[PDB]
């Protein structure tokens, strides 16, 4: 979380 | 002439002039909005509070952190940040004099360019410079070979260097950091029968971690007494009385770093990406870097880390060489002074980002001169 | 491609295999009036796994088995409590787990047969 | 040899032998005492009344939940309700046969210790076991992948399970039940001119709760719908005559799950929590708990819920993920026929605690074994 | 009679008897373990699982390589794969006719050694033999001259060989490969914003890698293009929806072969070491070497790769040299079917190593025959 | 690394 994508 | 310095840490924002030994003001990163509705009449009561004004009014304020893992995920929150940063919090004109910032490596290229892109358009600084907040440690210890360890509240990096030579292929990241450790710890209390649910109930939490924990040395050896000793249990006055007492907890979160298979992230560990990253480099840096690693940033304010982290890299490193922490009392600014000293530089006035050059290139400017 | 005609699935000698799995093992069952028409889904229930290292072991099981597993669960407690009777046995095994036999991952419970096959000769 | 389950909801206590479809007897989770004085002459009267001859004389009683939130807070109450359990409401020792129990995750040490020191004192079971209430509810769906919704009358947990394995790192809990439902119902009646202030008056606004209410799965045109059709007015015959008719309040309070701003909690909701637990699993488990997300224990018959739910995390949710909401018609019971199908495995009879192993450790057994 | 074929590869194991085609199974050489706790009965859940099993559970599993660079770390997980490949993936008895195996030039006498001392003991073979994977290249392609390029997922080495005549001073080796690839496009990526930090999500980088990402011809030229079009930007569909876009990140990557400055090995790279390679041959053998430059293994399937080999080269090496690489379709596979071949030989009957052998000389054995 | 001593 707080990525893009993953996270 | 002077240029001002803005960490813009994930959990703290730190700024001030350069040249300067303290920074002229600090506030956590938290922007604030009421959850209740506003019954008086003529009461102000505006949406948003940043800075400690929301901490004086987190009981009906839902906080939310702008920046997350050196990542920033609301930018119209961030902005407020830096609005509060200058004119309230440091009463000083950005147009007037360029600015420093810091961001945390691997990051992506999105925060790295459109944290320019509100700058100059915005605040409309002369010109701007992005540094990666590792580098600026070595300038506050003054020391050109190390391996640094951040460990801000987002991210923990541990890149090594050799002679002001920044090695790409041996730099790490892991996002395990304090809000890993305070979620943790807000998780492990449940087990002493203290719920804290809520991001006001989050910054006691917090509070709790920063004056209260410690790395414990041996975990096994201590975990054994603290069933068996009372004497490691202490009491930490929240408001709305509630006295506490957490003994095993005291120091179980802070564990985490150097395993994290408590929160479940498949990482190495603390002690071992340091293990890691050397051993990435040549055979002949090695031994500068065992003796000069250098420890900085917040979380490493547990007492006994230097000795922790001598103690466990000791039993991976081989004999014969001599492995010295240095963890100074300035730590949880050594970033900032960095900072300070980098734009003191007279050298350092060419690498500046101007705003003639901005309009010229555009926002991937960054990359190239950064 | 022509290249893998056999990694991609259904190749003559899996089939080939699988036929002779399924006549093997069934000769021995003839005794508890047992037959495994398709070797993939029949040892869900895991009760015919157990029936068949009764005939070859001669032994009794370490657990109690369930008589008929209605819900997923119990199924695999029959299943379990046959590869660790197996450790028992002192036969090594190793990546097959109770779930890929109910789930009938036929790559995997070719090569459990085959492990009795060399022990049991 | 059988052993026989008790639930000990937190609303509710349900308890059978194992290997049984259906349980023996289910009671509610009440302890009450007269608040007048007795007239009368040999009358009995005694000073406690538990389960439902609580309620036929809840007149003249006030109710005390001995079990919040699923944290115990009169313990010796608690024991009255056990003691009520196994020979009013059973008719069966204790001392023959073990007893399996149910808890939900993240409770305080002490209710997860205390609750054994009870057993082996006062009941002297051969064994006990424990086990978090969420996990049995794979067992009654048969399937080994999942993550579960209990939302009991105290508290709603939102753990993933992956091919069996429990993880600790997304596991939640948030403490908004149907007690927060009742009293935020007690509240909003008030609006309609009903008044329900009393302990005795709680539980028919419960009894409202149950077969009156139901989820909205588009709120806000529903509540639209309402003020202009009164279709969804119903009437509901409270004792003592006096009939009653709710319109938007009929499912005005099971909407404080998917948002409860409403009562005020500083939570995401029962829908975000769900979608945050996924996310912090990895990223190849997030495929089948989407496509499993069994729906178990009370608070979850409202109609429609497995609608608001699949429609709402669907849009938070990205695409090319099928999401099928398991919410089999056996719920309300499910975490107890997995007690029943737990206790029936040959391999458990070695996870007991056992009376001899408890004297030698000490009630700290719980946590190593459990 | 027929005596099958064990590639070993670094990063995949490719194992089928002789005189076929095509190899019979084929699974990734990675052996997984939980990091979190079992909370059902009765589940299996054993400790270790390899080859595609482990793909099917990565979500809760970590996974070690226990090949690495070719040579082996952890021997008691490598027996396992082996016990996998032979009982699981090919149902065959190894005791009854011999096995061929492969391993890269210049490895450790240990791993040679340890390698034979496995076999005979643990699966007890009746004759055994050990071949460098380069030379098989050559039965594959069924060309007596040439030099090969084996780019497995752990080393290259670039043998040249003449009319069969394999030179030791001539060879080379090179540990950049693909999980250097794999590992740097895991970095790179970061510049996107999208981050894979775990051994479970290298997974599905490596998969990207794969299906996704081409050589760039002309690297210089195609990085403007990348920045001044979007048309080479893809999409990959990962598990846990979160569609993802690369850009210049399709094809930065695979240039670390030929420059491993990004990566930081001070390497010449793959294009001047068969440069290298050949001009240490003798001058008359330069001429076939060009003439015949065998692409074989994995890390070779990028679209293009010859025409930058063949454009590279061309500019190095002199004119009037006709420079033709044979990158045929069937490579991924060529070490096997010359293993195929080489175990089809009746001369090569001679060349076993037997079970009697290996207990008269012990397991020194292998140098002088193998 | 995965070497007996350099990498
Ligand atoms: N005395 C202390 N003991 C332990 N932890 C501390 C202490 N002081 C601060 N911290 C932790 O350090 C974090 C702040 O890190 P910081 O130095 O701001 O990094 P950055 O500048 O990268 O944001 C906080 O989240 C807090 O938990
Ligand atoms: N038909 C129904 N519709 C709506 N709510 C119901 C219904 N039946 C029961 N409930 C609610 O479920 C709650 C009981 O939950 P329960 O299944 O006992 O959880 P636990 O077993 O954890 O206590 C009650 O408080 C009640 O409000
Ligand atoms: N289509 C493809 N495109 C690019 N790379 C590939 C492709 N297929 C496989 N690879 C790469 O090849 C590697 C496997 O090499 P392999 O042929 O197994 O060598 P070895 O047999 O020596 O292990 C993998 O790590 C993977 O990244
Ligand atoms: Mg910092
Ligand atoms: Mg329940
Ligand atoms: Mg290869």
């Amino acid at each position: 979380p707080a990525w893009l994508a993953t996270c | 002439t002077t240029a001002l310095v803005c960490d813009n840490g994930s959990g703290l924002v730190k700024a001030g002039f350069a040249g300067d030994d303290a920074p002229r003001a600090v506030f956590p990163s938290i922007v604030g909005r009421p959850r209740h509705q506003g019954v008086m009449v003529g009461m102000g009561q505006k949406d948003s509070y940043v800075g400690d004004e929301a901490q004086s009014k987190r009981g009906i304020l839902t906080l939310k952190y702008p920046i997350e893992h050196g990542i920033i995920t609301n930018w119209d929150d961030m902005e407020k940040i830096w609005h509060h940063t200058f004119y309230n919090e440091l009463r000083v004109a950005p147009e007037e004099h360029p600015t420093l910032l810091t961001e945390a490596p691997l990051n992506p290229k999105a925060n790295r360019e459109k944290m320019t892109q509100i700058m100059f358009e915005t605040f409309n600084v002369p010109a701007m410079y992005v540094a990666i907040q590792a580098v600026l440690s070595l300038y506050a210890s003054g020391r050109t070979t190390g391996i640094v360890l951040d460990s801000g509240d987002g991210v923990t990096h541990n890149v090594p260097i050799y002679e002001g030579y920044a090695l790409p292929h041996a730099i790490m990241r892991l996002d395990l950091a304090g809000r890993d450790l305070t979620d943790y710890l807000m998780k492990i209390l449940t087990e002493r029968g203290y719920s804290f649910v809520t991001t006001a109930e989050r910054e006691i939490v917090r509070d709790i971690k920063e004056k209260l924990c410690y790395v414990a040395l041996d975990f096994e050896n201590e975990m054994a007494t603290a069933a068996s000793s009372s004497s490691l249990e202490k009491s930490y006055e929240l408001p709305d009385g509630q006295v506490i007492t957490i003994g095993n907890e005291r120091f179980r979160c802070p564990e985490t770093l150097f395993q994290p298979s408590f929160i479940g992230m498949e990482s190495a560990g603390i002690h071992e990406t340091t293990y890691n990253s050397i051993m990435k480099c040549d055979i002949d840096i090695r031994k500068d870097l065992y003796a000069n690693n250098v420890m900085s940033g917040g979380t490493t304010m547990y007492p006994g880390i230097a000795d922790r982290m001598q103690k466990e890299i000791t039993a991976l490193a081989p004999s014969t060489m001599k492995i010295k922490i240095i963890a100074p009392p300035e730590r949880k600014y050594s970033v900032w002074i960095g900072g300070s000293i980098l734009a003191s530089l007279s050298t350092f006035q060419q690498m500046w980002i101007t705003k003639q050059e901005y309009d010229e290139a555009g926002p991937s400017i960054v990359h190239r001169k950064c | 491609p022509a290249t893998e005609k056999d990694l991609a699935e259904d190749a003559p000698w899996k089939k080939i295999q699988q036929n002779t799995f399924t006549r093997w093992c069934n000769e021995h069952l003839k005794c508890v009036s047992k037959r495994i028409a398709n070797l993939q889904t029949d040892l869900s229930d895991g009760l015919r796994l157990i029936a068949l290292l009764e005939v070859l072991s001669q032994k009794k099981m370490h657990r109690k088995h369930n008589q008929r597993p209605t819900f997923r669960q119990m199924q695999l407690e029959n299943v379990s409590v046959a590869l660790e009777f197996l450790d028992r046995e002192s036969i090594k095994l190793v990546s097959i787990d109770s779930k890929a036999i109910v789930d009938g991952n036929l790559k995997l419970i070719l090569g459990l047969i085959w492990t009795l096959i060399l022990h049991y000769s």
